[PDB]
RNA sequence: AGGGUGAAGCUGGGGUGAGACCCAGUGGAGGCCCGAACCGGUGGGGGAUGCAAACCCCUCGGAUGAGCUGGGGCUAGGAG
RNA sequence: CAUGAGUAACGAUAAAGAGGGUGAGAAUCCCUCUCGCCGUAAGCCCAAGGGUUCCUACGCAAUGGUCGUCAGCGUAGGGUUAGGCGGGACCUAAGGUGAAGCCGAAAGGCGUAGCCGAAGGGCAGCCGGUUAAUAUUCCGGCCCUUCCCGCAGGUGCGAUGGGGGGACGCUCUAGGCUAGGGGGACCGGAGCCAUGGACGAGCCCGGCCAGAAGCGCAGGGUGGGAGGUAGGCAAAUCCGCCUCCCAACAAGCUCUGCGUGGUGGGGAAGCCCGUACGGGUGACAACCCCCCGAAGCCAGGGAGCCAAGAAAAGCCUCUAAGCACAACCUGCGGGAACCCGUACCGCAAACCGACACAGGUGGGCGGGUGCAAGAGCACUCAGGCGCGCGGGAGAACCCUCGCCAAGGAACUCUGCAAGUUGGCCCCGUAACUUCGGGAGAAGGGGUGCUCCCUGGGGUGAUGAGCCCCGGGGAGCCGCAGUGAACAGGCUCUGGCGACUGUUUACCAAAAACACAGCUCUCUGCGAACUCGUAAGAGGAGGUAUAGGGAGCGACGCUUGCCCGGUGCCGGAAGGUCAAGGGGAGGGGUGCAAGCCCCGAACCGAAGCCCCGGUGAACGGCGGCCGUAACUAUAACGGUCCUAAGGUAGCGAAAUUCCUUGUCGGGUAAGUUCCGACCUGCACGAAAAGCGUAACGACCGGAGCGCUGUCUCGGCGAGGGACC
């Protein structure tokens, strides 16, 4: 029920360099699930370019686990949603209700893992930070207790632990960054399920793009009548400026934010 | 040639109705001002069927 | 409406260790290619108080996709 | 109220001519007879929307673009009725409302819940007959629907709260049934040879449609238990988790074919009569046989592929609590069932454009022949017409369309146009290439129809039952054999741009903008922005492979020189200043304690200065002078200047004014383009630079082909012009 990432199609016109991949468990969804409105409009004002659709499916799914915290699981198997960067596992509970749950590092149909007051440390069951064995991985990961699943590393294959103090364990977290969460906050265990994903590769943009959902963006578009920038002849403007009135890209954005020195250091940057 | 005529028993009827104008503050003004200061009716009446 | 194209998988036959990979059959995917209904509307032509407050003709592009379309709705006018 | 004007114009070049009729008068009404155009629509059909009108009877002074005894016109009267069609008496999404709640100077903003709110859900009938007129609404035949009263048989019955459940892409697609095509000389029937012929498997007409369920084709939708039954999906045997057996092409329970009760219809002619709307009409039928079949139906299939496809009845399943003695499941009898709806127009003179405006406007085969296929083609079936002003000769000339020869672009800014050319099958097919392809490259050749020998996929084996090519052979007639209508002109080459595209409604088919894909860079989620007076939503039930700002814009090679000024990014040591804290001190009044000012030594926020950092960040990347045996530049030869001073590729280009630059090619000649050169008036990598196949209604340069296009064209047909 893993999933080939790849295949592509082959000069069948332009559609060239498009690139597949399929989930083994194919198995369409089960009986939890809604479906979202058509948002893109707002609060009934409009906003945010892009956005167009593309079919409907629509999840709910777990983000919290403390609510059970013990009744082993087994991979009910794999499948996903219309929604997120990394699949996921339906999950079985083995008390008969199920829940659709994560899909950490390529566990295994079947397999039992749960969580909860001690859980063992295989990628899979999750735990509060605390049996953190330090400089293992998971995901998911939550600051305040209770606030839910905070950190949904997406297909964010990036929860590093990283040492702690106090009541707070530091983390390395995607961007390139060190924060910390108190301890009895918590962790799925592992690390997440996709990537190549994020390299896939897809044909005729507008095609794809727009089957993606999202339709555009057209900056300094000539007729600068709005497009912050300069526009009705060819050039570049100059001014450094950006849509809806701007500040270019590169000044910031945080403040006191009694958020930011609370916890985490690193400052913002990676250097691939 | 979409001469945006076209009415709608529907959307026309719809869209305006006596309701509808008591409804918003500016559709009931509106209203009572036609209404006495020069006769007439209401549109919102103009219905058919 | 209709027609051609002819990938991927597979099945078998072919060559190493197995394998690559080949060939053949299957297949019959989106791009699509050809071309009506559908949707656009140059290229030339025909009206100037014209069938018409934007037309008729000969013609031409897409002709499964960011396609076209009836019904039901929300955003609106220094706002959309 | 005049004026061109009694000229321009009548709404489509889909033609009409006759006879009789009725009339005060009939090109322009009625019948009937010749005749053309639709037919894939000028068909019918549902719906929308119109809302009179529809009909029947009188009438025409207004109205139709004149007519007019015609009407959709005027006057009057009559005309659509449904437990089972539809919509509500039910369900719900988006979505509006909104008891709560959060929120505004006010008016309101936001809003769960419950509600309103859909040809999206769900639900019980069909066919034959009857009116001037409406119909599955009426009549009749046939088939049911729930709800109420009862009774008869049967049960833990008994919410709508838990659950299970109805529920869902797209592409495609096996198997199985009517629709619905089609030949039956196959049976019924009213007739015929007119004309050289044939009365002969001749023509012409028809040879069904509905039918409880009973039943026979297809399939169409799965598990029995038991127990544990640490979830339950709070409350309990119903689901789901664990386990041991039976888990059978299993019995299961939901549409077709026959049924067949059985009813009903049943058409040609034909000729009798009404204007017609019509009717008798032949027994009145014969109503059987064989062929082809779908995107329809069974069906929630079945495969494959992602971009991975809605919420309320029904079956159960327990409280409430009644039930359980009168609750529910189930037969028979009895009795009930209201509200709003149809007329007709309705791809259009009744709906939308102010007009009987040739514009637009949603789904239902779309009869037939032929064509490889087909709603395109040509002629037609039914069914629909004949556009509503007429007759007339027919000269100018614009229109529409046809033919040319001699030459075949010189016309011309442009081969604008138009002609060439085009239907399938076989021979065959270039530089280049992202080896997908440019190929319908390109260039040939073919087909018609006869008779003859020869193989095939259909259908109950398979034998008058059909579709595929056969294949080949001899031969037949035309200038001619996709015989008419559907139907590529082509090749070479260059700039841009990738290619699919959207737009510019009102010139600007097309660059621009898209874009896939590059890089910078922004934000830690109560992210960052976007609207908001808070409230709040949005964002994202997403959660830095993620969500924003951006210049570019497949891909290939490749992105170098400066951050001294500008913005931005980093450090407040220091200089620097608002309010403030503030007190030295001066001050007016104070007989006086006092009351009150001004007040400024010092501390004092970002900012600003200052110091680094900093281009896929604004934005820029030079000037001059000298020297290698001689005659020509090239190397630094040091200097003036600044932040350095433009690399790689690139060049007279969608940037060279001197320019029709100079050479070269093309050419009878060419400021045109292709190639060179390169002293680049004023290219350069990121608003990209050089290049780069495929793809353009791209724009430009060749050349083969063809053609009243050009040397003038010349006659010709159809429409106005003209009487
Ligand atoms: N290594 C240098 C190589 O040669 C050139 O260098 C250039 C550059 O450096 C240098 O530029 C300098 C700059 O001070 C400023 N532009 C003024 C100065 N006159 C100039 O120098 C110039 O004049 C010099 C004295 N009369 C001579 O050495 C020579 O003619 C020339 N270099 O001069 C060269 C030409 O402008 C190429 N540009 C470079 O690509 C290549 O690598």
């Amino acid at each position: 029920k893993f999933k080939p990432y790849t295949p592509s199609r082959r000069f069948m016109t332009v559609a060239d360099f498009s690139e597949i991949t399929k989930t083994e468990p194919e198995k369409s969804l089960v009986k939890p699930l809604k479906k979202t409105g058509g948002r893109n409009n707002q609060g009934r004002i409009t906003v945010r370019f892009r956005g167009g659709g593309h079919k409907r499916l629509y999840r709910i799914i777990d983000f919290k686990r403390w609510d059970k915290v013990g009744i082993p699981a087994k991979v009910a198997a794999i499948e996903y949603d219309p929604n997120r960067s990394a699949r996921i596992a339906l999950l079985h509970y083995v008390d008969g209700e199920k829940r659709y749950i994560i899909a950490p590092d390529g566990l295994q149909v079947g397999q039992q893992v749960v969580a909860g007051p001690d859980a063992p440390i295989q990628v899979g069951n999750a735990l509060p930070l605390r049996f953190i064995p330090v400089g293992t991985v998971v995901h998911a990961v939550e600051l305040e207790p209770k606030k839910g699943a905070k950190l949904a590393r997406a297909a964010g294959t990036s929860a590093q632990i990283q040492g702690r103090e106090g009541d707070y364990v530091i983390l390395r977290l995607p961007s390139g960054e060190l924060r910390k969460v108190h301890g009895e906050c918590y962790a799925t265990v592992g690390a997440v399920g996709n990537a190549d994903h994020k390299n896939i590769v897809l044909g005729k943009a507008g095609r794809s793009r727009w089957l993606g959902r999202r339709p555009h963006v057209r900056g300094a578009a000539m007729n600068p009548v709005d497009h912050p920038h300069g526009g009705g002849e060819g050039r570049a403007p100059r001014g450094r400026p950006p849509a809806s009135p701007w500040g270019w890209q590169t000044k910031g954005l945080k403040t006191r934010k009694r958020r930011k020195p609370s916890s985490r250091f690193i400052i913002a940057r990676r250097k691939k | 040639m979409k001469r945006t005529w076209q009415p709608n028993r529907r959307k026309r009827a719809k869209t305006h109705g006596f309701r509808a104008r008591m409804r918003t503050p500016g559709g009931r003004k509106v209203l009572k001002r036609r209404r006495q200061k020069g006769r007439w009716r209401l549109t919102p009446a103009v219905r058919k069927r």
